[PDB]
Parts: structure tokens; C-alpha cells; sequence
């Protein structure tokens, strides 16, 4: 999810861009501004909510130990998904 | 005061000291100590080089991590003008040869590049203009060198009305082409002087206290639109003054006179070199002309500076000149040369 | 209340509570708590100065203190005058009490208005919280007029059910019915009341009287009402009436003032007049604006071409309309002294130094009396505390709240004039929760403060 | 009493007369340590900064504190007659590449917060 | 045989301090209060003494923090007040010392919670 | 207490608490205390004037005959009246053991130079006063070590600075190296480690 | 000579204030009403000694030493502050 500012600088993942009158931008004159194109938060937000038919659901974040620690996500409500607050996985229970 | 440009820290070399400075003309013996004296206190420095990369190794030091930025420019094109000058809120100018070569005449260095600088400046924005010229620049002066300089400061004023103008006399130091200049021309016997040197007066300036200068001008805010002069504390005849060199290096000391038109057709001769001149017909000229006197102008002590004496610091120039015999010889045993102060 | 500021790498982290038995044990206020992060927002960092156009624009500090300095030797004693902020600390309240001093003024005021008819602030227990804080637990019975004690000074409250629940404390309020958490005897609103309890003829009246160790705290939100001198007349009655008719306990204070101010009582120990009627009176050509946010006095109310200097960290209300402005040092950020509503000298530390240009305040006014030729006679931290103490001892002892009992001749004089109660209920500034988040130039620079009150306002 | 154990000298008179033999070594070693190091000042610039760092510690009134300065003296005085010390060590007695600090409170009030 | 001095202790000169760092700093000798955020007193036992705090900026290159004075992070601990005031005095520092806060012991009665008439009666367990 | 749990030694600890009790009866004009850790090291603590006395004694006697000196360093504790605890470590081949001796100086009180004793103290003293500033009587050549020429302080003290007060840099100008006072581009980061839950039990002072 | 306060520093229980508290206990109050409009600060002070600070026009001000004295000398002492002497 990169973009653009109105100076040509590429804004980075953590919104930070130098501004119009900024001198350290000198820096990047003749060389160029290191940032990294796949944003993370974009690409979570691609990930599909999973249905599972219990109140509980257990999350390690996949692979195993090779994982996260593993973590139990409550899904009684049914306003809002279970996320996993390591991973970004989000699970519910059916509804409609 | 755009909040990342506010000082910061105690003066040193992680400190902020405010100040982003574009330094052309920094790899010569002058650019050199404007940019460590910059790179001591924590200021942004720009160094804009044509030549060889390794040519420029002995400037990186001078400033802590990220504070020495080194780009190409091309003193023909204003693109690379614009590239070097776009941050900054100073710029110094500091270009300048003593000798013509086949792509650069003393017009080229001295009134055309200048004047782009200015203009470029100014678009751009730059709030400070440092521009140095010459003491005895003038119009209607033998040396063309100094013409180029008078002209050269009408147009930086004209493009940049608020530039700081200085003009230095002669500037001695460990690289400078004075005290080394006179000290290397006992490789041929005797001293040429025309009239013996007993018609010139001159009054050369610690290099030092140029960059000190220049740095208390960028630092003081009355300093913007003025023309300072730049001189040592004492006036010397040649003779007396190149005798004292050859009397601080231990070289006996031989001068002869030689006529004008004779030293002219000397500077000719060894102006066919295609590398560095030994010498040249207008340093020929310049060396024995009287340096002048110009009282109305504002100088070091006007922006807190007094002068340092040629007397304190000629050894650590000319102790290298010296044979084995004389080499740890000490500073006070060369008995002073005579002064004409008025 | 006692705080450890948190920081890393230069930068305010939290607040959290420092324990002190005696002032606010182990809690602290959400405001306290919370209100931090507007130290980042809206900071004055370099100094200002009025353009040919009228648009302020930055210039350095040289500049601004020689503009300051011209004025300043421009004009001389009533022409000039100075008015203090809720959050000024004592070594700036004293340098600019001895630079207008040397230009022979006397016009050093607050915002906070106290009565100066009677005793005035001549006698220091008269404008105290003389039982103290530790005093509550002692107390068997507490009376309080014109007070919103949850809001205006929240660990006070918070003191006060601690009593109510361990010692039975008997609680009775004059003022709006405000939720204080604990249940109270409301004996209305109207200001006669205290009349009425001071002649006898209240059933309240026989309550204080067999009290073995009554207590009436008047609140200083009551005093900024215009007859607030007749209010302190009769609660000064109440407790006179108290002390001769139960006899005498020994050494246990009656009469209490509850202030809500943190410079307030600093500025009464080192002479400043309470409120800006001194201004009002005769107008200034010079107004020094130090902290002072609380859009008491405005162009308005001054001559035109007025000079305005404004002292400060934050662009409140202050800051727009002065000609110069002179960024100062917020509390976390210097070491400087503070008088709580006790009378108790306490002093910050520096967490994290003044953001851009801003500079400790008495360093400010230390400069600006150099270059305006009249060289203040201190040039350290140590010498304006000097100086402090040669001023009021007490602001250099630095846990000390003991102090002399001078209700006699406070109520002596104060009886002196009669002036009238008007038909005005008692009603605090600090009616509901929403009220309470926003009451300074931080907190109304706080996002977490106006989360707090957009939550309040509207729950969702 | 105070029990104290000395070093060199009972009382102030011999540590006085250890600091002029101290002293009176500095200056005789003074324009042997200008020849042999090749420094760019005069002999007269380093007695004066031999004299000032001698002066620097004159309020010292211990006997004990006095003999540990003129030790320390002493072992700097061996270090630069054996040419142990470089140039750049006998140098630093002058900071020359450090700019003047401002003393009077108004530049200090200037430059930052430092007291 | 001993010398017999009657002078207060001194060091200054010794320890090779710059002078700026003797004369302008201020040294707070304090007991540590306990972190709000934990129960445990284990770290308010001993006496400390740390020094003023001086001016952090931000680094133009990477934005971290850099400071100019080497004292930021001295930090002594001392078994008593008195001795960390003479540590003080010896080295020339002026110093601020604040008293070591105790809590006050307090009366619990359990029983207080379901009394038969005060307010000490708890509504919820 | 099995395999995690290191093993003791009685035997050990009863010879070296009765070789401590030996030193001390031979001694008593210097000798104040004597200890015996639970991983069987034996400490002598001893009054300074002792330092010749002793040291000679544990290298001669015919029943201690600790001919190696290991090492000879110093400990900084501040909160002492006496601020520097002076530690010898002493190897005994012929019995195959180990002994420490202890004893204390300040700042302005000189020690005993060891030199006569054992001449592998002469460096070891040298490194002494280099880190700490303890002056050690009749030395032979006693002069700074470890550190730059001219510098200043001892470092190893508590109260100097961990990054100290001078740094070095190559200056153009003056074509030479030069020292000016620190400047770090980061300031090293305080961490505050300790638990405030007491650990060690075993260990509990008093409350005072 | 244009008086614009007068500052008494007392101590709380030192035997030196003794007279300056028999002074504010008794002749205070008429003091203040013959002089309404005067800053009168009362202070307390630490055992050093009692004092009279008096500040004039243009931030001069003088200081007074009351140790030991009775409340006849303190009443002497701000007599004479109050009128053209010394
Ligand atoms: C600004 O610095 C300078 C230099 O930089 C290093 C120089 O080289 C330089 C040139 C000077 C030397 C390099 C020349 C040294 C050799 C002499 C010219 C010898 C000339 C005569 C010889 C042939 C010896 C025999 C004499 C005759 C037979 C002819 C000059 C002038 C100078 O000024
Ligand atoms: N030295 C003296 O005694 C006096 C000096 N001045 C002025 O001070 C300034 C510097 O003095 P100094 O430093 O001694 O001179 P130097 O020759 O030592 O420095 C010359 C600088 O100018 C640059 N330069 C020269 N010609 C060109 C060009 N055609 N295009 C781009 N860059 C060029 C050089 O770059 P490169 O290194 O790539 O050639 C070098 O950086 C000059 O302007 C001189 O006139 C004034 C009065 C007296
Ligand atoms: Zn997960």
C-alpha cells in the first residue's frame, strides 16, 4: 500500500515522510529512499475470517513451533471477529 | 527557525548547530578548513566536487556520521547548481585558480561561475551568500585575475543583493601557495625580486583566521549585505618578508634584481606547462604589487577575531623546508622581520 | 499529589503516583494521570514578534528581549504590570515581582481572587487549608461552602470518604447538591445559610458545637464571586462562634481555605495581589501575560497599543494577543517550586529539558532585567531560592506544614466591614464530570482529555 | 589527633618544598621538551602553562592531597622527558581546537539550558 | 608516627573531574519510591545518589537520542544517608538530600467487612 | 538435590576452617576475621599495617608455603568509610590449595608495596593504582599501565563515567589528534533490571 | 523613603521571637487598621533569627534584626519604618 507525497517522496509503512521545507532530504539527492513495498497491515487485511463451530479457537500462528506462542481467542461476541494478537488471524462462529 | 534546524547540544561534534552550508570551491586549501571548522560545531556540509573521488578522502573525517554529504556538479551546467543548492540555508563560494587552463579562463572561475551560483542561490532560496574576492581587486588593475574579481563581486551583489562579501590579502598557511611560493624558489640559486622587493608592501593573513571569518559572518546577522576585508596585523616590504621566510627555513638568502619586462617572459615561459605552473606572468604581477589599504571597510575584529601574527605561525609552514640540520630550531630564535605600520 | 514522570531517549513516557501518606497516599487524579500527552501539542518553542503587517513570526531571543527591554524602560510604575497563571512556579513569580519592583510597580497580580479586605493575605493561615489534608482523619465532623471538592481537588474527596467510611465523619454541604461518592446532609444553596448557622438559629449550629473536632473548609471556586468577602466573613463568624462556645481543644484548626490553584499559594506567600482588580483600576501600557490563560483581562479591557508580552509553553488564549512572545519551560521540564493548598513547599526535577528555543522562566526574566539594565541579583537555581527565602522563609522548607494559628486577628479584622451576600445560589464551576477534563492551557491541549470528554458527553 | 597516616610529608612545610622541586624540574625540563618535540610555541608559552597548571591546584590546603599531586607531578614529568608522550599529548594542555566557552549569563542563556 | 591533620575531606583535585562537572552539578540523595505498578519493596532499601538531569536532543542521522553531558547514567547506592553525604561532600558536589519515606502501618480487620453498623460493611466480595 | 544441585565438600571445608583458625592464632596482632564460603575458599581479612607481615608469613612457613601470587586486584565500594578492598589470591603447590587475603585502604592512605614478597605484584600494583588511584608504598617504578598518557581519573572507580569525559578525533587544522570533551551520537541506555521481590532469603539484612 | 512593605520573619517556637509573637498576638491587629492600605507579610522562619525586612520605591529594601527584642522595641523598630527615620 505505498503512496506518494507532495513532494515525490515515497511515504513509507509507518507514515513518515520528510516535509516540504526539510533539509534532511539532501540525503537522498543522487541516491534514493530505502522502502519496503509489501505492507503488512494491507496484507493481513487480505486474509479471510475464519468459521469454526466452537466459543474457542486456539492460534499459533501456523508451522507449529515454528510459530507463536500458542494463544486461545473468545468469539461469544458476535458484533466483532476473534483476532489473534499475534498473527492478525481473525475467526467467528456462523452466524446469519 | 523550521524546528530541525534549531541548535542543539553543546557545540560539538554530535551537536546540531542550525546551519546546512553547500561549500563550492571545498577541496582547495581554504575549502578545507571551512569545512572542518563547519563539521566542528555539527553543521550540514555539501560538498560539491569535480574531481577525483580520492581527491576529496581527506574531508570525510571532518564531520561526525551523516553530516558530509559529497555530490558531482559542473560549474558550466546550473542543474548541478540547483542539485547542490536546493537544502541549504548557506552557501559559501570558495572557487577560484590561480592559472588559466584550456576549458577555464580567469572570467570563467571568477565572474561566470560565481554569478550562477548567486542566481541559482537565490531561486532556490538560500538565505546566506558567503562570496570571497580579493583585496586589491580592481578594474583597471595589471593582473587580470583582479579584474575578474572586481567584476565577478559586482555580479554576485547584483544577483544576490544580501551576499557577505570578503576579501582576504594573501593567505598563509601549511598549503598556501605565499610562504610555500617564496620558500621554493631558492631551487634556483638565487631570489628574483623586481625592484628587490623594495617596492611592495604586503600584509598576508593567517588562513585560520579566514575560516574563523567566515564562520563568525555566517553567525552574525549584521554581516548580510556587507564587504568586509580580511588583513594580517602587520605590513612587510617583500624584501624584508621573503627575507625573513629564508631566514625561518635556515636557506641563505641570494636577491637579485630583475627587470619587469625579464620576469615577465620568466612567468611566460614557465606558463607552457599543461600541469600546475610553477609560476605564471599574473602571479608574477601579483607578487609585486603593493597590497592595499582600505580603512572604511569593516575587518577581523569586527566579527571578534584578532589577527594572529606571521611571526607566531611562519615555523609551522616553513619548519618543512628546512634541512636536517635545522629542523628542531625553535620559534623565537629568528629575531622578527621589520614592520611598516603607517 | 507526589508523581514519578516516566521518560526514555528524551521523551515523556506516563505519569505514575509517588507514595505520600500524608497528601495523596498512593493515587493520583486521571488528569494527573492522563492530561501528559498535551505536552506535546500546541508548544511554543522559539520566540515571537509582531510583523509591519500584525502576524506574529519567529525571531531570536536577542530580538524579543530588547523589544521587551525598550518597553519596559519606557514606562514606569502603575503603567506597567504583570498577572500570573495557574501553573507558574516561585522563582519566576519572584524575578518578575523584583523586575517590576526595580521599575517602581506594585501591580503584580493573579487570576485567582482572594479578599483582601481585613488581614488580606498579611496573615498566611488566613487563605490555607490550616486542618491539612492528614487533618481529615481526625475530624469528626466537616462542613463545606461553595465546593465541588471531587473535582477541584479530587484526592482531598477521595481523603474525605476515606474518613467518612473508617471514621463516621459527618458531612454537611452548602452549595449545588453535586455526587461527591459518599452520602452528605445538602443544607441547600443559598449564601444566608451561613448566616443563619453563624447566629444560632440552625440545627447545624448545635451539630458544630458539641463537635469534638469541627471543620469548615470554604472552597476558593466560592471566593471568585464578587461578594466573596462577605462569604469569608461569615464562615470566619462560624468559626469564631465554634471556638468560643466549645471552648478551646488545644492545638486543632477550624477555619480552612481549599484552593484549586497549584500557583496560587506561592503567589500570596511572595505579596502578588489576588485577581486583576488592580489592573482594572488603572489600566497598564505594559502587561506581562506569565501563564496567564484564563482570558481574565483582554484587549478590551486595556488602552489601545497596549504592550502584551506573553510567558509560557502553550498558544492558549494568551498567546494570540500579545505583541511578544517568550516560550518558557512546562513542569516536567524544570526543577522549581510549588505551594499546595497546605502551605506545603514542594519542588519538581527535570525529566526532559524545554522543547526548541523555550528556556527556564526565572532565566528568562533574569535575562530580560540584564539587557533592560536593571541585572537582577541572582545568577543560579541556589540564588533565586536565596532569594525566595529572603522573601517568605517557608517556600525553602520543603515538607514543612506546620505553622502559626492567626485566627484571632484575621476575624478581628475581618470584621471590619460589612460588606453584603448576594441572591446568587452557590454554584461551582465543576457541575458534572465533562467540566472536570479541561481546566487548564495542558489539559485543553490533550487528545486523552478530549477523548475523555466526548466519551462522558456521549456514551455509545 | 585524627590518626592520619602520611605519605611523604608531616605537615604543609615539606610538601611546599616537594612542590618547588616539582616545579623548579618543569621549568628546568621546559625548552628540552619545546626542542625535542618540534612544538610551534615558545618556551615562555609553556612555562606560563606550567605555571597555570601548578596554580590551578594552589587552594589545596591537605598534606596528603598535596604529596598525591606532586606524585602525579612527577609521573607526568618522567612520561614527557622519556618522550613516552607524543605530541598530541603534550598539546592537549592547550585546546586549540576547542571553542571558547561563554562565561557571563546572557551568552549561556543564549546557546541553551546548561547552568 | 601519625601527622595529626584537622581539615575537612577534599579529593577534587585528584579524581580528575572536569571543573564544569564538580561545581554545576547537583547531586539527589533519595530513597527510591516503589514503582506503582508492583507490590514488591525489595527496591526501597537502599539509598541512592544520581545527578541533575542535562539536555537530550535528537541525532539528525537516525533520530536518536544523544546527550553531551558523561554523568547521565551515574548513578551510586549507599547503605545509610550519612554515607552517601559524605561521598558527596569528599567529591565537592552540592547535593539535595530527601528523607526516606516509610508507609504508616495500617489496622486490618477482616471482621470490619460485615459489620452490623458502620460503613466499613463491603456490599460485594 | 541431585543432578542440578552442585555437591559439597566437608572434608575441605573442615581443612581449610581449620588451616583459617591456624592463621589466625599465628597472627593475631593483624589477623580480624576469617571465613569460609560453602564452595570451600578460605579468607583472611586483616587489619593494612599486616599486609608485608602476613603475605611473608603464607609464603614461608613451612606449613602454608603459597609460593604463587594469581592475582592482586581491588574492589570499589563506595558506602565504605574505607572506600577500596585490596585482594591478594594466593596458590599453595606443595599443599595444593588456595587462600585470599583482604584488606582495606581509602584515597589518601598509602599501602604497603608487595614487590619484596612477590614480584608479580609489581604490575598487578601498577594496574591498582592506574584503576582505582591507591598509592602503594616503596614501589619501584609505580606509573600509569593501562591507560593513555596523560589521562586523567581512574576508571575503574564507581563514580567515574563509563564513557569517561574526553574523546579523541583526527583535527585538520592543527594536523594532529586531538582530545575534546564527549559527545555521543547515542546515549548509552539506563536499564533498570532489579525485581523488587527479594530473591535470596538466606541473604536478608536486618530492617534497621 | 516611599514605603511599599513591610515583611516580619518569626520564628515559631524559638525563645529569640519570644517579643515579635507578643507582638503579633496584641499590638498586630491596631497596627493594621491604622495602616489599611500597607502589606504587612507575615512569615515564619527557621532558628536563625527574627528579622524586619522594609521594601521602598524601586525594589530597595532594608533589613532589621529583631532577636531577643520585647514587643516595645518591635513597636519602636516599625514606628520609626513607618515614619521619616533612619
Ligand atoms: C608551490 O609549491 C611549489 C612546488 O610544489 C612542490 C614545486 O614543485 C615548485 C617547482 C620547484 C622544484 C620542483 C624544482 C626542483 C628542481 C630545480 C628546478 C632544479 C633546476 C636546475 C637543475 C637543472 C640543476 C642543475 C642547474 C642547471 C644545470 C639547470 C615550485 C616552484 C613551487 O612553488
Ligand atoms: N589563497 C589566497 O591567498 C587568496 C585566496 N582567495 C580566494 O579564496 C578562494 C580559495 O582560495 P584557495 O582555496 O587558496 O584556492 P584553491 O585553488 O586552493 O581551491 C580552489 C577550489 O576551486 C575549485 N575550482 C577551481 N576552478 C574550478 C572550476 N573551473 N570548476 C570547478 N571548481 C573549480 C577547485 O576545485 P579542484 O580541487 O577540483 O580544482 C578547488 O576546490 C579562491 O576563490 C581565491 O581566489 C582570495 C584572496 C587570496
Ligand atoms: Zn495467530
Amino acid at each position: 500500500g505505498v503512496r506518494t507525497s507532495p513532494t515525490g517522496e515515497k511515504v513509507t509503512h509507518t507514515g513518515q515522510a520528510y516535509d516540504d521545507g526539510d533539509y534532511r532530504r539532501v540525503r537522498f539527492s543522487d541516491r534514493q529512499k530505502e522502502v519496503n513495498e509489501n505492507f503488512a497491515i494491507d496484507l493481513i487485511a487480505e486474509q479471510p475470517v475464519s468459521e469454526v463451530g466452537s466459543r474457542v479457537i486456539s492460534c499459533d500462528g501456523g508451522g507449529g513451533a515454528l510459530g507463536h506462542p500458542r494463544v486461545y481467542i473468545n468469539l461469544d461476541k458476535e458484533t466483532k471477529t476473534g483476532t489473534c494478537g499475534y498473527c492478525g488471524l481473525q475467526f467467528r462462529q456462523p452466524h446469519h | 527557525l523550521h524546528h530541525a534546524l534549531i541548535p542543539h547540544g553543546k557545540g560539538g561534534r554530535s551537536s546540531v548547530s542550525g546551519i546546512v552550508a553547500t561549500v563550492f570551491g571545498a577541496t582547495g586549501f581554504l575549502g578545507r578548513y571551512v569545512v572542518n571548522h563547519l563539521g566542528r560545531m555539527g553543521s550540514q556540509v555539501i560538498v560539491p566536487y569535480r574531481c577525483e573521488p580520492y581527491d576529496t578522502m581527506h574531508l570525510r573525517p571532518m564531520g561526525d556520521l551523516g553530516q558530509i554529504i559529497f555530490m558531482e556538479w559542473n560549474g558550466k551546467d546550473k542543474d548541478s547548481i540547483r542539485k547542490v543548492v536546493e537544502h541549504s540555508n548557506v552557501v559559501i563560494n570558495l572557487v577560484g585558480r590561480e592559472w588559466e587552463t584550456k576549458n577555464f579562463d580567469f572570467e570563467d572561475v571568477f565572474v561566470k561561475i560565481p554569478h550562477a551560483i548567486a542566481q541559482v542561490s537565490k531561486e532556490a532560496g538560500v538565505e546566506k551568500l558567503i562570496h570571497i574576492s580579493h583585496l586589491n581587486a580592481d578594474i583597471k588593475s595589471p593582473s587580470r585575475y583582479l579584474r575578474s574579481k572586481a567584476v565577478g563581486e559586482k555580479e554576485v551583489r547584483a544577483a544576490f543583493p544580501e551576499a557577505t562579501i570578503i576579501k582576504p590579502s594573501d593567505i598563509f598557511g601549511r598549503e598556501d601557495r605565499f610562504l610555500n611560493y617564496f620558500a621554493s624558489m631558492r631551487w634556483f640559486g638565487g631570489v628574483p625580486l623586481i625592484s628587490l622587493g623594495k617596492e611592495t608592501v604586503k600584509q598576508p593573513v593567517y588562513i585560520v583566521d579566514v575560516s574563523k571569518g567566515i564562520i563568525n559572518a555566517i553567525k552574525d546577522p549584521d554581516a548580510k549585505g556587507k564587504t568586509f576585508a580580511f588583513v594580517g596585523p602587520n605590513r612587510y616590504l617583500l624584501f624584508d618578508l621573503v627575507q625573513y621566510i629564508f631566514a625561518v627555513a635556515y636557506r641563505p638568502f641570494l636577491p637579485y634584481p630583475l627587470p619587469h619586462f625579464a620576469y615577465r617572459w620568466v612567468g611566460r615561459l614557465f606558463e607552457v606547462s599543461p600541469f600546475e605552473p610553477w609560476t605564471t606572468r599574473d602571479k608574477v604581477e601579483r607578487v609585486h604589487m603593493s597590497d592595499m589599504t582600505l580603512p572604511h571597510l569593516p575587518g577581523l575584529e569586527d566579527l571578534g577575531i584578532q589577527a594572529t601574527p606571521l611571526e607566531l605561525k611562519a615555523i609551522e609552514v616553513l619548519r618543512r623546508h628546512r634541512t636536517y640540520r635545522w629542523l628542531t630550531s625553535e620559534m623565537e630564535d629568528v629575531k622578527p622581520a621589520k614592520t611598516v605600520n603607517i | 499529589s507526589n508523581i514519578v514522570v516516566s521518560t526514555r531517549t528524551g521523551e515523556v513516557m506516563r505519569i505514575l503516583p509517588r507514595m505520600h501518606e500524608d497528601i495523596n497516599e498512593e493515587w493520583i487524579s486521571d488528569k494527573t494521570r492522563f492530561a501528559y500527552d498535551g505536552l506535546k501539542r500546541q508548544r511554543l518553542t522559539q520566540p515571537m514578534i509582531r510583523n509591519e503587517k500584525g502576524l506574529l513570526t519567529y525571531t531570536t531571543w536577542e530580538d524579543a528581549l530588547s523589544r521587551v527591554a525598550g518597553m519596559l524602560q519606557s514606562f514606569q510604575g502603575n503603567d506597567v504590570a504583570a498577572i500570573a497563571g495557574g501553573l507558574v512556579d516561585a522563582e519566576a513569580l519572584v524575578a518578575l515581582k523584583d523586575l517590576l519592583n526595580r521599575v517602581d510597580s506594585d501591580s503584580l497580580c493573579t487570576e485567582e481572587v482572594f479578599p483582601t479586605a481585613g488581614a488580606g493575605t498579611d496573615l498566611r493561615s488566613n487563605y490555607l487549608l490550616n486542618t491539612t489534608i492528614a487533618g481529615v482523619e481526625e475530624a469528626d465532623v466537616i462542613l463545606l461552602v461553595g465546593t465541588n471538592p471531587r473535582f477541584e481537588a479530587p484526592l482531598f474527596n477521595a481523603r474525605i470518604r476515606k474518613s467518612w467510611l473508617h471514621n463516621d465523619l459527618k458531612v454537611a454541604l452548602i452549595g449545588s447538591p453535586v455526587d461527591l461518592t459518599y452520602r452528605y446532609d445538602h443544607l441547600g444553596d443559598s449564601p444566608k445559610i451561613l448566616q443563619d448557622i453563624a447566629s444560632g438559629n440552625h440545627p447545624f449550629s448545635q451539630i458544630l458545637k458539641e463537635a469534638k473536632k469541627p471543620m469548615v473548609v470554604l472552597g476558593s471556586s466560592a471566593l471568585q464571586r464578587s461578594d466573596g468577602t462577605a462569604i469569608l466573613a461569615a464562615v470566619s463568624n462560624i468559626a469564631q462562634n465554634i471556638r468560643l462556645s466549645s471552648g478551646v481543644t488545644g492545638d486543632w484548626k477550624v477555619m480552612n481555605i481549599l484552593h484549586r490553584i497549584a500557583s496560587q499559594v506561592a503567589a500570596l506567600d511572595l505579596g502578588y495581589k489576588p485577581g486583576v482588580e488592580a489592573i482594572r483600576k488603572n489600566p497598564p501600557k505594559v502587561l506581562f501575560l506569565l501563564g496567564a490563560d484564563g482570558g481574565c483581562i483582554t484587549r478590551q479591557d486595556l488602552p489601545k497599543d497596549c504592550f502584551i508580552i506573553y510567558q509560557g509553553h502553550h498558544g492558549d488564549v494568551g498567546a494570540p494577543m500579545a505583541d511578544v512572545i517568550l516560550p518558557g519551560a512546562a513542569y516536567t521540564e524544570k526543577s522549581a517550586t510549588y505551594v499546595n493548598t497546605e502551605g506545603r513547599a514542594q519542588q519538581t526535577k527535570v525529566a526532559v529539558t524545554p522543547p526548541g528555543l523555550a528556556r527556564e522562566d526565572w532565566k528568562i526574566i533574569r535575562a530580560l532585567s540584564e539587557i533592560a539594565g536593571m541585572t537582577l541579583p541572582y545568577d543560579t537555581l541556589d540564588q533565586v531560592r536565596s532569594r525566595l527565602e529572603e522573601v517568605s522563609p517557608n517556600l525553602v522548607r520543603y515538607d514543612d506544614v506546620e505553622g502559626a494559628n492567626y485566627f484571632q486577628q484575621a476575624n478581628e479584622l475581618s470584621k471590619l466591614v460589612n460588606q453584603q451576600l448576594l441572591a446568587d445560589p452557590l454554584v461551582p464551576p465543576q457541575l458534572t464530570i465533562k467540566d472536570f477534563y479541561m481546566t487548564d492551557s495542558i489539559s485543553r491541549a490533550s487528545q486523552t482529555m478530549a477523548k475523555c470528554v466526548k466519551a462522558v458527553t456521549e456514551g455509545i | 589527633g585524627t590518626s592520619v597516616k602520611p605519605i611523604f610529608s608531616r605537615d604543609m612545610n615539606e610538601a611546599k618544598r616537594r612542590v618547588r622541586e616539582l616545579y623548579r624540574a618543569w621549568y628546568r625540563e621546559v625548552p628540552n621538551t619545546v626542542h625535542l618535540f618540534q612544538l610551534d610555541i615558545s618556551v615562555k608559552q609553556g612555562r606560563d602553562k606550567v605555571r597555570e597548571m601548578f596554580m590551578k591546584n594552589a587552594h589545596v590546603t591537605d598534606p596528603r592531597v598535596v604529596d598525591l599531586l606532586v606524585i602525579k607531578g612527577k609521573m607526568e614529568l618522567e612520561e614527557t622527558i622519556n618522550v613516552w608522550k607524543q605530541r598530541t599529548h603534550i598539546m592537549r594542555f592547550f585546546h586549540e581546537t576547542e571553542a571558547p566557552r561563554p562565561t557571563d549569563f546572557l551568552s549561556k542563556f543564549y546557546v541553551g539550558h546548561d547552568p | 608516627q601519625l601527622i595529626a591533620v584537622d581539615e575537612k575531606l577534599d579529593i577534587t583535585t585528584l579524581t580528575g573531574v572536569p571543573e564544569e562537572h564538580i561545581k554545576t552539578r547537583k547531586v539527589r540523595i533519595f530513597v527510591p519510591a516503589r514503582n506503582n505498578m508492583q507490590s514488591g519493596v525489595n527496591n526501597t532499601k537502599k539509598w541512592k545518589m544520581e545527578f541533575d538531569t542535562r539536555e537530550r536532543w535528537e541525532n539528525p542521522l537516525m533520530g536518536w537520542s544523544s546527550t553531551a553531558d558523561p554523568l547521565s547514567n551515574l548513578v551510586l547506592t549507599f547503605s545509610t544517608k550519612e554515607d552517601a553525604v559524605a561521598f558527596a561532600e569528599k567529591n565537592g558536589w552540592s547535593f539535595d538530600v530527601e528523607e526516606r519515606k516509610v508507609p504508616k502501618p495500617k489496622s486490618k480487620s477482616y471482621g470490619a467487612n460485615f459489620s452490623w453498623n458502620k460503613r466499613t460493611r463491603v456490599s460485594t466480595k | 538435590t541431585r543432578p542440578t544441585i552442585r555437591p559439597r565438600n566437608d572434608v575441605v571445608h573442615k581443612q581449610l576452617s581449620a588451616f583459617g583458625q591456624y592463621v589466625a592464632e599465628i597472627l593475631p596482632k593483624y589477623v580480624q576475621q576469617v571465613q569460609v564460603s560453602c564452595f570451600n575458599e578460605l579468607e583472611i581479612f586483616i587489619h593494612p599495617d599486616g599486609v608485608i607481615p602476613v603475605l611473608t608469613f603464607l609464603r614461608d612457613h613451612t606449613n602454608a608455603q603459597f609460593k604463587s601470587l594469581a592475582d592482586l586486584t581491588a574492589v570499589d565500594v563506595p558506602t565504605r568509610q574505607n572506600r577500596f578492598e585490596i585482594v591478594y589470591n594466593l596458590l599453595s603447590l606443595r599443599f595444593n590449595s588456595r587462600i585470599r587475603v583482604k584488606t582495606y585502604t581509602d584515597e589518601l592512605t598509602p599501602i604497603e608495596s608487595s614487590v619484596t614478597v612477590y614480584k608479580a605484584a609489581n604490575w598487578y600494583e601498577r594496574e591498582i593504582w592506574d584503576m582505582f588511584g591507591v598509592f602503594f608504598a616503596n614501589h619501584p617504578d609505580l606509573r600509569r599501565i593501562l591507560t593513555d598518557y596523560g589521562f586523567e581519573g581512574h576508571p575503574f572507580r564507581k563514580d567515574f563515567p563509563l564513557s569517561g569525559y574526553v574523546e579523541l578525533r583526527y583535527d585538520d587544522e592543527v594536523k594532529r589528534v586531538v582530545a575534546e570533551p564527549v559527545e555521543l551520537a547515542q546515549e548509552f541506555r539506563k536499564f533498570d533490571l532489579n525485581s523488587p521481590w527479594e530473591a535470596f532469603p538466606a541473604y536478608r539484612q536486618p530492617p534497621e | 523613603l516611599g514605603l511599599r512593605e513591610i515583611r516580619i520573619h518569626l520564628c515559631q517556637r524559638s525563645p529569640g521571637s519570644q517579643g515579635v509573637r507578643d507582638f503579633i498576638e496584641k499590638r498586630y491587629v491596631e497596627l493594621k487598621k491604622a495602616n489599611p492600605d500597607l502589606p504587612i507579610l507575615i512569615r515564619e522562619c527557621s532558628d536563625v533569627q527574627p528579622k524586619l525586612w522594609a521594601r521602598y520605591a524601586f525594589g530597595q529594601e532594608k533589613n532589621v534584626s529583631l532577636n531577643n527584642f520585647s514587643a516595645d522595641q518591635v513597636t519602636r523598630t516599625l514606628e520609626n519604618v513607618l515614619s521619616g527615620k533612619a
